[PDB]
Formats: structure tokens, C-alpha cells, sequence
């Protein structure tokens, strides 16, 4: 967006020496076929386990029984003959 | 002491796999990669950021 100087104008570009025209043109680089080499193993001996863990520990229980329940020799009360 | 009283340092998982088992001069070589110098004698840094 330059302003044209009317007192000192200039013309378009003139030819100048050039950079040997084939040396600015590249070759198209020619890929050969390739292979991810080797026979891959199916599994890996991992350093960490792959499953979930638990944040807190919960107390577990198992039921037990008591035993054969016996009789008893109670201390027996007195007879309510109007004193009680 | 500057590494002369330690055989190696490591971070093993579950008595199961060493992940950075290194002697104390290679352990300090990973520190110079990080803080561009050495920590003082007896100090050993382990980065897991």
C-alpha cells in the first residue's frame, strides 16, 4: 500500500543473475518397502498389576457356634406368705 | 559421604521389579540432568514429576 512518488517513480523489476535453475528443483525421494522387524511376543511380564486395588480394608467375619447349653442350680426365692 | 558408602539406589515395586536401580554416580547423573549441579554430600534426589 505504498504511495507512488510522481517526482521519482521507478519501473518494474529487471532481470538479474540467477541461481542455476536445476539446483532449485529437488528430487522426489524414492521410498523403499519396510517392515516392523521380528516376531512379537504375545504377552509381557509387567512390573505392575493390571487390576484394581482397595483404598481401605474392611473387617471380615465368620460365624461360630457356642456349645451345648446346660442347666443350672438357681438360688430359689422364698414363699410369698405375705412377707414380700 | 559422596556416594562411597552406598552400593546402589532403586525404586522397586513389590519386591518384584527394579525400575531405576542405579549406582550412586549414575543416580547423581540423573540429578545433573534436572538441577544442573549436585546436591550436597549424602543428599540423593529422585524425580517422579
Amino acid at each position: 500500500m505504498a504511495l507512488i512518488n510522481p517526482q521519482f517513480p521507478y519501473a518494474g523489476p529487471v532481470p538479474i543473475p540467477g541461481p542455476a535453475p536445476t539446483e532449485t528443483m529437488p528430487l522426489l525421494n524414492y521410498r523403499v518397502e519396510g517392515r516392523i522387524a521380528g516376531i512379537q511376543q504375545a504377552r509381557q511380564f509387567m512390573p505392575f498389576l493390571q487390576g484394581p486395588h482397595r483404598e481401605v480394608a474392611e473387617q471380615t467375619y465368620y460365624a461360630i457356634g457356642t456349645g451345648i447349653q446346660m442347666g443350672q442350680t438357681f438360688n430359689q426365692p422364698l414363699i410369698n406368705t405375705q412377707e414380700g | 559421604n559422596a556416594g562411597t558408602d552406598i552400593n546402589y539406589l532403586s525404586q522397586r515395586t513389590a519386591n518384584f521389579s527394579d525400575t531405576r536401580k542405579l549406582d550412586p554416580k549414575t543416580w547423581a547423573a540423573q540429578t545433573r540432568r534436572r538441577i544442573a549441579t549436585d546436591f550436597p554430600k549424602g543428599v540423593y534426589y529422585c524425580d517422579n514429576r
